[PDB]
């Protein structure tokens, strides 16, 4: 440590004064040592860059081998993928993805099916449908008095078509894009149009059924909660340590959690779009404090 | 290439955020604290 | 929970014990 | 990874 | 009637840097011999909608005179 | 209001523009803004809904425990890649798209199979005046309401 | 090519705002040498206490026992340019407003307009207390009429903590407070911005305890 | 705030007095330093210099970086309200103001015409039931317009198009306190300039090595 | 003055009671 | 006509299997809370990181430190901010999770704080704190030590 004092003090600001460039692009008086720290720079990019191209390009030989010693119509595949998009998705919200290159440029990728998944173009209402399981699927059929190669090559090239995502999800970017037209749509639609009968009935729920009981809840699991919208009422306690939710599915149904102070709180909550009440109470439930 | 003529003129500094009163009111303003100067 | 140092200091603690 | 909206890499 | 203080009771830092600042912009230097320089369509712009090349209707030398 | 100050007014666009990075002299704006805004565009709690919610999880209860009974047993020892972008409205996910490009983690409070839970699941007036004029009250630096004076006074009684 | 001949442009413009700006210090120590000899020193900052987002390091020049500080230099050239072409635009606008007559009438009505809209939204932003059976008004929109010359006259409360202000064309002294004021701008200087404000556009106001 | 929190300011060395008969070299520099005969200033790490300073403890915060306020004096440390007990809901609302609830996360994705235009203009019409006027959004997006050009600047000088120092110097100019934290411009134009090119240098000889090395084996 | 002539030879007609 | 039965019984299915499944989740995380909250009180948990022991303290500068080498990742919270106690492992291999309470945290880090917080945090336990309990049962037992003694 008293070597460490003297080394951070002395000899990095005037290993960088050395290394200062007021004398470094004049070529015609480089010292040796300039030259061998050159060197170093030169060896350390040399060795990390083979070492970065080994680890890369070692998985991609790894896979190779593993295919080579384990070894319906595609516009039908894509509209199923379409009708699976459409009911995940809402309007109004594209997702672009950016293929990461060995080289280190990041490619468009023009097949994505995030692309084009809203923009258009008695058996096939079962056949876009892979909800339920196969045995039951005929378990049905026979029982309605109605082909099995059919779903055999669906699930094969449905795994096909799995590992390949798993595999192009591996080094990706995404890049988001909106239709502005749809997300005002939106917000007329469900924030000036959102005509729920529950206006404020949220904290005097609290007040009545005080003779309830509500188990504790964690923290990272409340803002997890919220941010995929699950959450329908969110019920602060006045001092910003306590909370009384109302939550939509479950049983128990009302819980208990306590707050550390961050905006971001503020920030998720309102990007969950949740409403937002206050409990009021009496001056006569702080004076018999 | 569309602003850059005129961010050419705007890469002066900020004088439009500077200008925010006008001549007899900035005069005003350096007459009237205190005669230190 | 709230301590009290000499020349009146009043610090405040996590939960208790 | 993130959100990297449109105006990040066009510009 | 109109009256002031020289020894207010408002803030003291405030004041100096407002003064300061008023002298970095304009210290005391005036010039004569300049001609006009024309502004951007942004500037001009901004100062046609606070309306400062709005004329002096308020003076009485001849703008009020005759209306 | 302060505590969500999206109106989910006119301080917001002020907070984004200007107050995001000395004296700045402009106060005017935010008049100008407010007032140049022309408006153009039953006291009675129902509580039969959220009485009869909960009555009706009661009901499907019995069914998701007993399906859940025959399939899951325990022991004692796709989409849009982002998950917030499910089951929202369209600004939900507008919104949370601006949080997003920063905060892309969502804390991960999916894992609880550590040494702390070994269960495992297994899926299948002369002077008045004088007095008045002597008072130095002329710097505030207090910086509430009466009804708190109330409540203090009747405290310090 | 294009963006090549850009930044050229922007160094020749840079270069010529550097030239300005040495050839402006070389006059400033011609001038003011008669006076003291130059004492430039990077002054540290003795506060310790800057949480209010001001500067720090105060360049203290002292020619002697004197004080300056170092001015812009293009800025300020600009700033004289521009106020004279403002004043040669009014120029003009005064001299083609005395020699028609038809726009005249015209220009005057549509202030006129101007004048008549703007008291309609500063008054319908008021209401009589009465309560305390006060003419009272939103502080917020008070600036506002500061802003159009609207205030007649100020009367400021001993230890600043409301105002009884005038409105042109009318005879009520309207209460308006300020606590909640500064609670509401406390990030663009508050009262003092204000008081100062009605003193630079010479805003008669008048100190009185009650 | 004299380290800005981080407790390790730069000492340097402003004046010293040399002996009449010595040269100014480092280690007369550092013989006035040890019988301190030398200016030791201490100048904060928000300063972003190109050449790291030695950086020593902040002798204000004891290497803390919190003090206490010497406002509140021991005599007038202590309070006689029952606050404890009675914690009123307005010392949370104190504690909170001052956090901010960070605007920059939707800030930065305004630097676009379509989203600022939706934040800007339309949306708190569309809310609060209400219609702007013509010069009060002229006005709004004049401003935005001339808020918007230190991040276009900034984007051209990022592309390091030829000669892009003249644009990091427009860069430097037209905003300082934005100026002087971001990554973007470099401090030394030639340092990163050769350094560019040394790393060049190193890329082909890189791969004349790693062509060379494969003929050695057949 | 001008102003306050102007708006005093078309003085304001209002309610707004509170 | 009868697929359209066939495809409502599946979707009738599905639904009830998101229900079962969201049913599943919450019963696993009270499972979960009610494990902790039974195998801390045998002292099973003593000298792991929810349960820990207390060591020397930490300053302001070694807290933003562990932050920025996403080093701190339990934390314990009291008093709006006041008192945040850091929770790290030692190697005792056994590896023993130790407390320290930082030191003067002092006003106005979390605008910063929780913007690095959030990238490293990954379970919070706010000991929130009751007041009128709290004072009933100190005098209580105040008289009873004293009553005790005498
Ligand atoms: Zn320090
Ligand atoms: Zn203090």
């Amino acid at each position: 440590h008293h070597e460490l004092t003297r080394f951070k003090n002395e000899t990095v600001p005037s290993f960088i004064d050395w290394n200062k460039w007021e004398h470094w692009k004049d070529i015609r008086n480089w010292d040796g040592k300039r030259v061998a720290a050159l060197f170093i720079y030169a060896f350390a990019l040399l060795l990390s860059c083979q070492r970065v191209y080994v680890a890369i390009q070692a998985p991609r030989v790894e896979r190779e081998r593993r295919e080579l010693t384990e070894s319906p119509s595609p516009g039908n595949i894509e509209k199923f993928k379409r009708n699976m998009w459409r009911k995940a998705t809402p309007k109004g919200l594209k997702l672009k993805r950016f293929i990461e290159a060995p080289d280190g440029t990041l490619v468009h990728d023009s097949s994505y099916v995030g692309e084009n998944a809203w923009d258009d173009d008695l058996k096939k209402i079962i056949g876009r449908n892979a909800r339920i399981q196969t045995e039951a699927k005929k378990k049905l059929s026979q029982d309605l008095g109605v082909w099995r190669e059919r779903l055999a090559t669906w699930k094969e090239m449905l795994e096909r078509e799995k590992l390949s995502e798993q595999l192009n999800s591996s080094a990706a970017k995404y890049v988001v894009e909106f239709d502005m037209k749809e997300v005002e749509k939106s917000l007329r639609e469900d924030v000036i149009g959102r005509t729920s009968e529950t206006e404020g009935t949220r904290a005097l729920w609290i007040s009545k059924r005080w003779w309830r009981y509500r188990p504790k809840l964690p923290y990272t699991y409340f803002l997890q909660k919220l941010d995929s919208s699950e959450v329908a009422a969110v019920v602060f306690t006045e001092d910003l340590k306590r909370l009384y939710v109302t939550m939509k599915e479950g049983f128990p149904l009302e819980y208990i959690v306590d707050i550390p102070l961050d905006p971001y709180l503020f920030e998720t909550i309102c990007n969950a779009g949740v409403e937002v009440d206050l409990l009021q109470k009496r001056q006569i439930h702080y004076f018999m404090k | 290439x569309x602003v850059x003529x005129x961010l050419l003129n705007x890469v002066f500094x900020x004088x439009x955020l500077x200008h925010g009163r006008x001549x007899q009111x900035x005069x005003x303003l350096y007459n009237l604290m205190x005669x230190f100067x | 929970l709230t301590v009290l140092i000499k020349r009146g200091i009043l610090i405040l603690i996590h939960k208790k014990a | 990874x993130x959100v990297y909206v449109l105006v990040i890499k066009v510009k | 009637e109109i009256h002031l203080k020289i020894v207010p009771p408002l803030d003291k830092v405030f004041l100096r840097w407002l003064a300061r600042d008023l002298q970095r912009v304009h210290g005391f230097k005036p010039k004569n011999n300049t001609r006009a320089i024309t502004p951007p369509d942004s500037y001009i712009e901004f100062m046609r909608l606070n309306g400062s090349l709005d004329v002096d209707l308020d003076d009485p030398d001849l703008a009020h005179l005759f209306k | 209001k302060g505590l969500l100050p999206i109106p989910m007014i006119n301080r917001l666009i002020v907070s984004l523009l200007y107050l995001t990075k000395i004296r700045s002299f402009f106060s005017d704006r935010w008049s100008e803004l407010h007032l140049g805004s022309n408006p153009t565009e039953e006291q009675d709690v129902s509580f039969v809904p959220s009485r009869r919610s909960e009555n009706k999880e009661i009901v499907n209860i019995f069914k998701i425990i007993t399906y859940l009974q025959n399939t899951v047993s325990i022991h004692p020892i796709w989409l849009n890649p982002v998950k917030p972008f499910q089951r929202s409205s369209l600004i939900s996910s507008f919104s949370k798209a601006n949080r997003l490009r920063f905060l892309n983690n969502p804390h991960h409070f999916c894992f609880y199979c550590n040494k702390r839970f070994p269960f495992y699941v297994e899926k299948a007036l002369i002077s008045e005046i004088s007095s008045k004029s002597l008072h130095n009250l002329l710097l505030s630096e207090e910086m509430r309401s009466p009804n708190v004076r109330e409540v203090l006074y009747s405290i310090l009684f | 090519r294009d963006s090549v001949d850009f930044s050229l442009r922007i160094k020749k413009r840079l270069e010529e705002s550097k030239k300005l700006q040495r050839d402006l210090q070389n006059r400033i120590r011609k001038r003011m040498k008669k006076f003291g000899e130059e004492k430039l020193f990077v002054q540290k900052t003795p506060e310790g206490e800057a949480v209010k987002g001001f500067p720090e390091a105060e360049v203290k020049w002292m020619f002697g026992e004197k004080e300056v500080v170092v001015p812009k230099a293009i800025q300020l050239h600009l700033r004289h340019g521009w106020k004279k072409w403002q004043e040669e635009a009014k120029a003009d606008l005064k001299q083609k407003l005395l020699e028609d007559v038809d726009f005249g009438k015209q220009y005057i009505a549509q202030r006129q307009e101007q004048v008549l809209l703007d008291r309609d939204r500063v008054v319908s932003k008021t209401w009589y207390n009465e309560d305390k059976s006060r003419w009272e008004m939103d502080p917020m929109a008070v600036p506002y009429a500061v802003s159009r010359k609207l205030i007649d006259s100020a009367r400021i409360r001993h230890d600043y903590a409301v105002m009884y202000v005038a409105l042109k064309g009318d005879d009520k002294e309207f209460y308006v407070d300020i606590k909640e004021y500064e609670m509401l701008f406390e990030k663009f200087g508050g009262f003092d911005a204000l008081y100062l404000k009605m003193l630079a556009c010479g805003i008669p106001t008048s100190v009185h305890l009650m | 705030t004299m380290c800005k929190g981080t407790g390790s300011v730069h000492y340097q060395i402003k004046d010293y007095n040399l002996r009449s008969g010595e040269k100014p070299t480092a280690d007369c520099v550092a013989d006035a330093i040890v019988e301190n005969r030398a200016e030791l200033v201490h100048l904060p790490s928000s300063f972003n210099h190109s050449a790291p300073l030695p950086s020593k403890d902040c002798p204000t915060c004891d290497g803390t970086g919190a003090m206490s306020c010497t406002e509140c004096k021991n005599k007038l440390q202590v309070r006689i309200s029952a606050d404890d007990i009675m914690e009123p809901p307005w010392k949370a609302y104190n504690v909170l103001k001052k956090m901010d609830y960070p605007y920059e996360h939707i800030v930065h994705s305004m630097k676009d015409p379509s989203i600022a235009n939706f934040w800007l203009i339309t949306l708190p019409q569309i809310v609060g039931g209400f219609d702007y006027d013509e010069d009060v959004k002229k006005k709004i997006w004049w401003q935005y317009e001339e808020s918007m050009r230190y991040d276009q600047l900034r984007d051209l000088v990022a592309k390091r198009n030829p000669g892009w120092e003249y644009l990091q110097d427009a860069l430097v100019s037209i905003d300082p306190v934005r100026a002087r934290e971001d990554p973007v411009i470099v401090k030394n134009v030639p340092y990163y300039k050769a350094k560019k090119s040394l790393e060049a240098e190193s890329q082909k000889k890189a791969q004349k090595g790693s062509r060379q090395r494969k003929w050695w084996f057949f | 003055x001008f102003l306050n002539n102007l708006l005093k030879v078309m003085v304001x007609f209002l309610x707004x009671x509170x | 006509k009868l697929r359209e039965t066939e495809r409502e019984r599946l979707s009738n299915m599905e639904e009830l299997e998101r229900k079962a499944n969201v049913q599943l989740e919450r019963q696993l995380v009270m499972a979960s809370d009610w494990s902790r909250t039974l195998l801390t009180m045998r002292g099973k948990l003593k000298g792991t990181e929810w349960d820990p022991e207390t060591s020397h303290r930490i300053n302001f500068s070694d807290f933003m430190k562990l932050l920025d080498s996403n080093s701190v990742q339990y934390m314990e919270y009291s008093n709006y901010g006041q008192t945040i106690s850091v929770i790290l492992p030692y190697y005792k291999k056994e590896i023993i999770f130790r407390r320290h309470i930082v030191d003067r945290m002092p006003i106005d880090g979390w605008n910063d704080v929780w913007k690095k917080l959030h990238q490293q945090i990954v379970n919070v336990e706010v000991f929130n704190v009751d007041v009128v309990p709290a004072e009933v049962y100190t005098t209580v037992a105040t008289f009873v030590v004293w009553s005790m003694r005498l």
